[PDB]
Protein backbone atom coordinates (compact mmCIF):
# COMPACT_ATOMS: atom_id res chain seq x y z
CA UNK A 1 0.00 0.00 0.00
CA UNK A 2 1.05 3.46 -0.73
CA UNK A 3 0.06 5.37 2.53
CA UNK A 4 1.24 2.42 4.41
CA UNK A 5 4.83 3.75 3.03
CA UNK A 6 4.32 6.92 3.62
CA UNK A 7 3.23 6.01 7.32
CA UNK A 8 6.02 4.12 7.88
CA UNK A 9 8.22 6.69 6.56
CA UNK A 10 6.79 9.56 8.87
CA UNK A 11 7.82 6.76 11.71
CA UNK A 12 11.62 6.52 10.78
CA UNK A 13 12.08 10.26 10.58
CA UNK A 14 10.66 10.58 14.11
CA UNK A 15 12.90 7.62 15.19
CA UNK A 16 15.60 9.16 13.16
CA UNK A 17 16.59 6.40 11.14
CA UNK A 18 16.68 7.90 7.65
CA UNK A 19 17.75 5.16 5.79
CA UNK A 20 14.51 3.68 5.74
CA UNK A 21 12.64 6.73 5.36
CA UNK A 22 14.60 6.73 2.45
CA UNK A 23 13.64 3.22 1.54
CA UNK A 24 9.91 3.86 2.06
CA UNK A 25 9.68 6.64 0.05
CA UNK A 26 12.05 5.77 -2.56
CA UNK A 27 9.36 3.21 -3.23
CA UNK A 28 6.64 5.65 -3.64
CA UNK A 29 8.63 7.74 -5.86
CA UNK A 30 9.75 4.49 -7.64
CA UNK A 31 6.19 4.33 -8.81
CA UNK A 32 4.47 5.80 -11.67
CA UNK A 33 1.76 8.63 -9.87
CA UNK A 34 3.19 12.24 -8.97
CA UNK A 35 4.10 12.88 -5.38
CA UNK A 36 1.88 15.06 -3.08
CA UNK A 37 3.18 18.00 -1.32
CA UNK A 38 3.71 16.05 1.67
CA UNK A 39 5.66 12.46 0.14
CA UNK A 40 7.71 15.62 -1.90
CA UNK A 41 9.16 16.87 1.06
CA UNK A 42 9.28 13.58 3.10
CA UNK A 43 11.46 12.44 0.26
CA UNK A 44 13.62 15.52 0.69
CA UNK A 45 13.95 14.70 4.17
CA UNK A 46 15.35 11.57 3.87
CA UNK A 47 17.62 11.58 1.57
CA UNK A 48 18.82 15.58 2.83
CA UNK A 49 19.56 13.49 6.62
CA UNK A 50 21.30 10.50 5.01
CA UNK A 51 23.68 12.89 2.79
CA UNK A 52 24.15 15.08 5.57
CA UNK A 53 25.59 13.12 8.33
CA UNK A 54 28.14 11.19 5.45
CA UNK A 55 28.84 15.04 4.71
CA UNK A 56 29.73 15.72 8.24
CA UNK A 57 31.83 12.55 8.62
CA UNK A 58 33.35 14.03 5.20
CA UNK A 59 34.30 17.07 6.46
CA UNK A 60 35.95 15.83 9.90
CA UNK A 61 38.10 13.13 8.57
CA UNK A 62 39.21 15.95 5.63
CA UNK A 63 40.31 18.06 8.46
CA UNK A 64 42.02 15.53 10.40
CA UNK A 65 43.74 14.50 6.91
CA UNK A 66 44.96 17.97 6.27
CA UNK A 67 45.75 18.46 10.22
CA UNK A 68 47.80 15.10 10.02
CA UNK A 69 49.28 15.88 6.61
CA UNK A 70 51.57 18.62 7.98
CA UNK A 71 54.16 16.76 10.21
CA UNK A 72 51.69 15.39 12.53
CA UNK A 73 52.50 11.72 10.68
CA UNK A 74 54.21 10.27 7.69
CA UNK A 75 52.58 8.41 4.52
CA UNK A 76 50.73 5.25 6.13
CA UNK A 77 49.03 6.79 8.39
CA UNK A 78 47.76 9.54 6.45
CA UNK A 79 47.38 6.70 3.84
CA UNK A 80 44.73 5.12 6.87
CA UNK A 81 43.05 8.51 6.52
CA UNK A 82 42.51 9.22 2.51
CA UNK A 83 41.40 5.41 1.86
CA UNK A 84 39.19 6.31 4.71
CA UNK A 85 38.06 9.20 3.18
CA UNK A 86 37.41 7.65 0.11
CA UNK A 87 35.15 5.29 1.44
CA UNK A 88 33.10 8.20 2.26
CA UNK A 89 33.38 9.26 -0.56
CA UNK A 90 32.09 6.24 -2.55
CA UNK A 91 29.55 6.18 0.04
CA UNK A 92 28.25 9.78 -0.91
CA UNK A 93 28.45 8.95 -4.91
CA UNK A 94 26.32 6.03 -4.51
CA UNK A 95 23.69 8.29 -2.51
CA UNK A 96 23.71 10.91 -4.75
CA UNK A 97 23.53 8.48 -7.63
CA UNK A 98 20.62 6.99 -6.40
CA UNK A 99 18.60 10.04 -5.90
CA UNK A 100 19.42 11.73 -8.85
CA UNK A 101 18.40 8.15 -10.51
CA UNK A 102 15.18 8.38 -9.49
CA UNK A 103 14.85 11.92 -10.48
CA UNK A 104 15.89 11.43 -13.51
CA UNK A 105 13.99 8.24 -14.31
CA UNK A 106 10.53 8.72 -12.22
CA UNK A 107 10.22 12.31 -10.57
CA UNK A 108 11.06 14.87 -13.82
CA UNK A 109 9.11 12.31 -16.03
CA UNK A 110 5.84 12.20 -13.93
CA UNK A 111 5.59 15.67 -12.80
CA UNK A 112 2.33 17.34 -14.01
CA UNK A 113 2.62 20.97 -11.72
CA UNK A 114 4.86 23.35 -12.16
CA UNK A 115 5.33 23.47 -8.77
CA UNK A 116 6.73 19.75 -8.29
CA UNK A 117 9.40 20.20 -11.40
CA UNK A 118 10.71 22.96 -9.56
CA UNK A 119 11.52 21.32 -7.22
CA UNK A 120 12.20 18.23 -8.78
CA UNK A 121 15.13 19.97 -10.48
CA UNK A 122 16.27 21.52 -7.45
CA UNK A 123 17.05 18.74 -6.11
CA UNK A 124 18.73 17.50 -9.38
CA UNK A 125 20.59 20.69 -8.90
CA UNK A 126 21.38 20.06 -5.21
CA UNK A 127 22.79 16.51 -5.05
CA UNK A 128 24.83 17.40 -7.99
CA UNK A 129 26.26 20.31 -6.26
CA UNK A 130 27.16 17.69 -3.24
CA UNK A 131 28.89 15.63 -5.86
CA UNK A 132 30.86 18.23 -7.06
CA UNK A 133 31.80 18.97 -3.21
CA UNK A 134 34.33 15.77 -2.63
CA UNK A 135 35.17 16.13 -6.14
CA UNK A 136 38.39 16.70 -8.09
CA UNK A 137 39.60 17.45 -11.59
CA UNK A 138 37.40 17.06 -14.59
CA UNK A 139 34.60 14.46 -12.51
CA UNK A 140 34.13 17.70 -10.74
CA UNK A 141 33.38 19.92 -13.51
CA UNK A 142 30.84 17.44 -15.21
CA UNK A 143 28.78 17.73 -11.44
CA UNK A 144 29.30 21.69 -11.85
CA UNK A 145 27.27 21.94 -15.41
CA UNK A 146 25.00 19.05 -14.24
CA UNK A 147 24.48 21.24 -11.05
CA UNK A 148 24.56 24.47 -13.03
CA UNK A 149 21.54 23.79 -15.79
CA UNK A 150 19.58 21.86 -13.35
CA UNK A 151 19.76 25.14 -11.25
CA UNK A 152 19.48 27.23 -14.68
CA UNK A 153 15.98 24.52 -15.23
CA UNK A 154 14.37 25.15 -12.02
CA UNK A 155 14.89 29.02 -12.51
CA UNK A 156 13.08 29.33 -15.30
CA UNK A 157 9.63 27.27 -14.44
CA UNK A 158 10.30 28.88 -11.05
CA UNK A 159 9.96 32.36 -12.51
CA UNK A 160 7.19 31.85 -14.76
CA UNK A 161 5.03 29.20 -13.09
CA UNK A 162 5.38 30.62 -9.40
CA UNK A 163 5.10 33.76 -7.16
CA UNK A 164 8.41 35.00 -5.39
CA UNK A 165 7.14 34.26 -2.17
CA UNK A 166 6.79 30.68 -3.06
CA UNK A 167 9.24 28.12 -0.97
CA UNK A 168 10.29 26.26 -3.26
CA UNK A 169 11.17 29.26 -5.73
CA UNK A 170 12.67 30.73 -2.40
CA UNK A 171 14.55 27.75 -1.11
CA UNK A 172 15.72 27.28 -4.84
CA UNK A 173 17.31 30.35 -5.00
CA UNK A 174 18.99 30.00 -1.55
CA UNK A 175 20.58 26.91 -2.66
CA UNK A 176 21.54 28.47 -5.57
CA UNK A 177 23.15 31.60 -4.81
CA UNK A 178 24.81 28.52 -2.48
CA UNK A 179 26.15 27.04 -5.22
CA UNK A 180 27.57 30.05 -7.32
CA UNK A 181 29.56 31.14 -3.67
CA UNK A 182 30.90 28.02 -2.63
CA UNK A 183 31.07 25.94 -5.49
CA UNK A 184 31.62 28.16 -8.77
CA UNK A 185 33.18 30.94 -6.41
CA UNK A 186 30.86 33.49 -7.82
CA UNK A 187 30.21 36.35 -5.10
CA UNK A 188 28.60 38.74 -7.41
CA UNK A 189 25.95 35.82 -8.53
CA UNK A 190 25.11 34.64 -5.33
CA UNK A 191 24.80 38.48 -3.88
CA UNK A 192 23.08 39.42 -6.56
CA UNK A 193 20.80 36.31 -6.90
CA UNK A 194 20.16 36.02 -3.24
CA UNK A 195 19.34 39.91 -2.81
CA UNK A 196 16.99 39.92 -6.06
CA UNK A 197 14.68 36.90 -4.19
CA UNK A 198 14.94 38.36 -1.13
CA UNK A 199 13.36 41.97 -2.82
CA UNK A 200 10.69 40.26 -4.84
CA UNK A 201 9.56 38.06 -1.67
CA UNK A 202 9.43 41.01 0.51
CA UNK A 203 6.48 43.18 -1.65
CA UNK A 204 4.04 40.37 -1.54
CA UNK A 205 4.93 39.05 1.97
CA UNK A 206 1.39 40.73 3.52
CA UNK A 207 -0.30 38.26 1.08
CA UNK A 208 0.32 35.26 2.29
CA UNK A 209 -1.88 32.88 4.53
CA UNK A 210 0.06 31.91 8.13
CA UNK A 211 0.55 28.73 7.06
CA UNK A 212 2.70 30.06 3.38
CA UNK A 213 3.99 32.86 5.59
CA UNK A 214 5.94 30.87 8.02
CA UNK A 215 7.44 28.97 5.34
CA UNK A 216 8.39 31.95 3.18
CA UNK A 217 10.09 33.98 5.96
CA UNK A 218 12.12 30.84 6.98
CA UNK A 219 13.58 31.19 4.09
CA UNK A 220 13.98 34.45 3.57
CA UNK A 221 15.68 34.60 6.93
CA UNK A 222 18.26 32.42 5.62
CA UNK A 223 18.59 34.45 2.68
CA UNK A 224 19.69 37.60 4.98
CA UNK A 225 21.77 34.77 7.07
CA UNK A 226 23.76 34.24 4.14
CA UNK A 227 24.30 37.84 2.48
CA UNK A 228 25.32 38.49 5.79
CA UNK A 229 28.15 36.31 6.11
CA UNK A 230 29.16 36.76 2.74
CA UNK A 231 29.46 40.34 3.30
CA UNK A 232 31.60 39.44 6.47
CA UNK A 233 34.12 37.21 4.24
CA UNK A 234 34.78 39.87 1.58
CA UNK A 235 35.92 42.13 4.24
CA UNK B 1 26.78 29.44 4.30
CA UNK B 2 23.09 27.90 4.94
CA UNK B 3 21.20 25.92 2.35
CA UNK B 4 17.10 24.77 2.19
CA UNK B 5 16.82 22.81 5.41
CA UNK B 6 13.36 21.04 3.90
CA UNK C 1 47.46 -4.56 11.69
CA UNK C 2 46.18 -4.53 15.15
CA UNK C 3 47.32 -0.50 15.92
CA UNK C 4 46.23 0.71 12.50
CA UNK C 5 42.02 -1.02 13.37
CA UNK C 6 42.89 1.00 16.25
CA UNK C 7 43.64 3.97 14.90
CA UNK C 8 40.23 3.55 11.78
CA UNK C 9 38.12 3.10 15.41
CA UNK C 10 39.22 6.44 16.34
CA UNK C 11 38.51 8.02 12.85
CA UNK C 12 35.29 6.46 12.85
CA UNK C 13 34.51 7.60 16.32
CA UNK C 14 35.84 11.60 15.21
CA UNK C 15 33.49 10.70 12.12
CA UNK C 16 30.90 9.66 14.18
CA UNK C 17 30.47 6.28 12.39
CA UNK C 18 29.96 4.10 14.83
CA UNK C 19 29.32 1.13 13.19
CA UNK C 20 32.38 0.77 11.97
CA UNK C 21 34.29 1.77 14.52
CA UNK C 22 32.43 -1.35 15.98
CA UNK C 23 33.72 -3.77 12.95
CA UNK C 24 37.29 -2.30 13.71
CA UNK C 25 37.28 -3.00 17.43
CA UNK C 26 35.54 -6.36 17.12
CA UNK C 27 38.58 -7.69 14.88
CA UNK C 28 40.84 -6.21 17.61
CA UNK C 29 38.94 -7.93 20.43
CA UNK C 30 38.34 -11.23 18.47
CA UNK C 31 42.37 -11.39 18.70
CA UNK C 32 43.78 -13.53 21.67
CA UNK C 33 45.31 -10.97 22.60
CA UNK C 34 44.19 -8.78 25.73
CA UNK C 35 42.93 -5.28 25.08
CA UNK C 36 44.71 -2.36 26.65
CA UNK C 37 42.91 0.25 28.26
CA UNK C 38 42.62 2.62 25.09
CA UNK C 39 41.29 -0.20 23.00
CA UNK C 40 39.11 -1.36 26.16
CA UNK C 41 37.71 1.95 26.15
CA UNK C 42 37.15 2.24 22.26
CA UNK C 43 35.39 -0.83 22.10
CA UNK C 44 33.33 0.06 24.77
CA UNK C 45 32.19 3.69 23.27
CA UNK C 46 31.78 1.75 19.85
CA UNK C 47 29.04 -0.78 21.13
CA UNK C 48 27.31 1.86 23.42
CA UNK C 49 26.59 4.24 21.01
CA UNK C 50 25.22 2.29 18.31
CA UNK C 51 22.91 0.49 20.99
CA UNK C 52 22.56 4.09 22.00
CA UNK C 53 20.64 5.08 18.66
CA UNK C 54 18.34 1.93 18.57
CA UNK C 55 17.38 2.37 22.37
CA UNK C 56 16.20 5.80 21.39
CA UNK C 57 14.90 4.83 18.44
CA UNK C 58 12.99 2.41 20.55
CA UNK C 59 11.63 4.28 23.01
CA UNK C 60 10.05 6.67 20.44
CA UNK C 61 8.44 4.33 18.50
CA UNK C 62 7.30 2.81 21.52
CA UNK C 63 5.56 6.29 22.73
CA UNK C 64 3.88 6.54 19.07
CA UNK C 65 2.30 3.23 19.71
CA UNK C 66 1.17 3.70 22.88
CA UNK C 67 0.06 7.34 21.88
CA UNK C 68 -1.66 6.08 19.24
CA UNK C 69 -2.71 2.89 20.83
CA UNK C 70 -5.69 5.06 22.66
CA UNK C 71 -8.38 5.38 20.05
CA UNK C 72 -6.07 7.58 17.71
CA UNK C 73 -6.14 4.54 15.43
CA UNK C 74 -6.95 1.24 15.40
CA UNK C 75 -5.75 -2.63 14.24
CA UNK C 76 -3.90 -2.04 10.91
CA UNK C 77 -2.11 1.19 11.93
CA UNK C 78 -1.19 0.30 15.07
CA UNK C 79 -0.17 -2.87 13.76
CA UNK C 80 2.48 -1.18 11.25
CA UNK C 81 4.18 0.30 14.65
CA UNK C 82 4.23 -2.62 16.04
CA UNK C 83 5.81 -4.42 13.40
CA UNK C 84 8.53 -1.85 13.23
CA UNK C 85 8.86 -1.36 17.03
CA UNK C 86 9.77 -5.71 16.52
CA UNK C 87 12.20 -4.30 13.47
CA UNK C 88 14.19 -2.57 16.09
CA UNK C 89 13.98 -4.98 18.67
CA UNK C 90 15.10 -7.37 16.43
CA UNK C 91 17.92 -4.75 15.53
CA UNK C 92 18.02 -4.42 19.53
CA UNK C 93 18.59 -8.22 19.98
CA UNK C 94 21.31 -8.88 17.28
CA UNK C 95 23.74 -6.46 18.68
CA UNK C 96 23.65 -7.01 22.09
CA UNK C 97 24.03 -11.05 21.03
CA UNK C 98 26.96 -9.68 19.37
CA UNK C 99 28.97 -7.87 22.05
CA UNK C 100 27.71 -10.75 24.22
CA UNK C 101 29.27 -13.33 22.13
CA UNK C 102 32.51 -11.66 21.80
CA UNK C 103 32.34 -11.27 25.36
CA UNK C 104 31.90 -14.57 26.22
CA UNK C 105 34.51 -16.31 23.90
CA UNK C 106 37.26 -13.62 23.62
CA UNK C 107 37.34 -11.22 26.02
CA UNK C 108 36.32 -12.84 29.09
CA UNK C 109 38.29 -15.54 28.93
CA UNK C 110 41.52 -13.58 28.20
CA UNK C 111 41.71 -11.57 31.04
CA UNK C 112 44.68 -11.81 32.81
CA UNK C 113 43.49 -8.21 35.10
CA UNK C 114 41.04 -8.18 37.36
CA UNK C 115 40.51 -4.58 36.08
CA UNK C 116 39.75 -5.97 32.78
CA UNK C 117 37.53 -8.84 34.17
CA UNK C 118 35.57 -6.60 36.18
CA UNK C 119 35.29 -4.14 32.89
CA UNK C 120 34.25 -6.94 30.72
CA UNK C 121 31.35 -8.44 33.29
CA UNK C 122 30.13 -4.86 33.41
CA UNK C 123 29.75 -5.18 30.33
CA UNK C 124 27.94 -8.19 29.88
CA UNK C 125 25.65 -7.41 32.56
CA UNK C 126 25.06 -3.80 30.57
CA UNK C 127 23.57 -5.92 27.66
CA UNK C 128 21.72 -8.31 28.85
CA UNK C 129 19.82 -5.09 30.93
CA UNK C 130 19.49 -3.74 27.23
CA UNK C 131 18.06 -7.05 26.17
CA UNK C 132 16.11 -7.24 29.63
CA UNK C 133 14.51 -3.42 28.89
CA UNK C 134 12.60 -4.34 25.35
CA UNK C 135 11.53 -8.12 26.16
CA UNK C 136 8.86 -9.55 28.05
CA UNK C 137 7.69 -12.89 29.29
CA UNK C 138 9.56 -15.17 30.63
CA UNK C 139 12.69 -14.23 28.13
CA UNK C 140 12.99 -10.82 29.84
CA UNK C 141 13.86 -12.88 33.09
CA UNK C 142 16.34 -14.92 31.56
CA UNK C 143 18.13 -11.55 30.61
CA UNK C 144 17.37 -10.54 34.25
CA UNK C 145 19.01 -13.06 36.12
CA UNK C 146 22.03 -13.03 33.45
CA UNK C 147 22.48 -9.53 34.00
CA UNK C 148 22.12 -9.92 37.85
CA UNK C 149 24.75 -12.91 37.97
CA UNK C 150 27.10 -10.66 35.76
CA UNK C 151 26.70 -7.52 37.79
CA UNK C 152 27.45 -9.88 41.01
CA UNK C 153 30.89 -11.32 39.67
CA UNK C 154 31.85 -8.28 38.78
CA UNK C 155 31.52 -6.61 42.11
CA UNK C 156 33.05 -9.18 43.84
CA UNK C 157 36.26 -8.83 42.00
CA UNK C 158 35.96 -5.06 41.81
CA UNK C 159 35.61 -5.08 45.49
CA UNK C 160 38.57 -7.34 46.17
CA UNK C 161 40.95 -5.98 43.53
CA UNK C 162 39.76 -2.41 43.10
CA UNK C 163 40.15 0.77 45.41
CA UNK C 164 36.81 2.42 46.07
CA UNK C 165 38.05 5.38 43.48
CA UNK C 166 38.10 3.34 40.51
CA UNK C 167 36.41 4.62 37.91
CA UNK C 168 35.21 0.64 36.64
CA UNK C 169 34.19 -0.08 40.06
CA UNK C 170 32.42 3.01 40.10
CA UNK C 171 30.68 2.81 36.94
CA UNK C 172 29.94 -0.45 37.79
CA UNK C 173 28.47 0.62 40.93
CA UNK C 174 26.52 3.22 38.78
CA UNK C 175 25.18 0.45 36.23
CA UNK C 176 23.92 -2.12 39.06
CA UNK C 177 22.53 0.45 41.01
CA UNK C 178 20.30 1.60 37.67
CA UNK C 179 20.00 -2.15 36.91
CA UNK C 180 18.26 -2.82 40.24
CA UNK C 181 16.07 0.56 39.90
CA UNK C 182 14.93 0.33 36.36
CA UNK C 183 15.00 -3.98 35.46
CA UNK C 184 14.02 -4.94 39.00
CA UNK C 185 12.23 -2.25 40.31
CA UNK C 186 14.43 -2.45 43.55
CA UNK C 187 14.33 1.01 45.04
CA UNK C 188 16.14 0.24 48.44
CA UNK C 189 18.98 -2.13 46.67
CA UNK C 190 19.52 0.48 44.02
CA UNK C 191 19.87 3.34 47.11
CA UNK C 192 22.45 1.52 48.96
CA UNK C 193 24.71 0.50 46.44
CA UNK C 194 24.91 3.92 44.84
CA UNK C 195 24.90 5.30 48.29
CA UNK C 196 27.41 3.04 49.78
CA UNK C 197 29.90 3.67 46.61
CA UNK C 198 29.81 7.27 46.84
CA UNK C 199 30.49 6.66 50.44
CA UNK C 200 33.46 4.84 50.23
CA UNK C 201 34.39 6.83 47.07
CA UNK C 202 34.66 9.83 48.70
CA UNK C 203 37.20 9.33 51.76
CA UNK C 204 40.03 8.65 49.08
CA UNK C 205 39.22 10.88 46.90
CA UNK C 206 41.74 13.13 47.84
CA UNK C 207 44.58 10.85 47.23
CA UNK C 208 43.58 10.66 43.53
CA UNK C 209 46.12 11.95 40.75
CA UNK C 210 44.60 14.41 38.24
CA UNK C 211 43.55 12.42 35.59
CA UNK C 212 42.38 9.59 37.95
CA UNK C 213 40.19 12.88 39.86
CA UNK C 214 38.52 14.22 36.84
CA UNK C 215 37.35 10.14 36.10
CA UNK C 216 36.38 8.87 39.59
CA UNK C 217 34.38 12.60 40.50
CA UNK C 218 32.15 12.49 37.04
CA UNK C 219 31.08 8.81 37.84
CA UNK C 220 30.41 10.34 41.42
CA UNK C 221 28.43 13.20 40.34
CA UNK C 222 26.13 10.63 38.13
CA UNK C 223 25.65 8.61 41.13
CA UNK C 224 24.92 11.51 43.42
CA UNK C 225 22.46 12.65 40.59
CA UNK C 226 20.92 9.20 40.37
CA UNK C 227 20.25 9.14 44.30
CA UNK C 228 18.82 12.26 43.78
CA UNK C 229 16.03 12.08 41.06
CA UNK C 230 15.02 8.60 42.58
CA UNK C 231 14.61 10.44 46.05
CA UNK C 232 12.13 13.09 44.17
CA UNK C 233 10.56 9.88 42.65
CA UNK C 234 9.91 8.57 45.73
CA UNK C 235 8.06 11.50 46.72
CA UNK D 1 18.26 8.13 35.61
CA UNK D 2 22.04 7.70 34.01
CA UNK D 3 24.13 5.15 33.32
CA UNK D 4 28.06 5.31 32.38
CA UNK D 5 28.90 6.98 29.73
CA UNK D 6 32.13 5.46 28.44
Amino acid sequence: SREDSVYLAKLAEQAERYEEMVDSMKAVASSGQELSVEERNLLSVAYKNVIGARRASWRIVSSIEQKEEAKDKSEHQVKLIRDYRSKIETELTKICDDILSVLDTHLIPSATTGESKVFYYKMKGDYHRYLAEFSSGEVRDKATNASLEAYKTASEIATTELPPTHPIRLGLALNFSVFYYEIQNSPDKACHLAKQAFDDAIAELDTLSEESYKDSTLIMQLLRDNLTLWTSDMS
Amino acid sequence: TASNPK
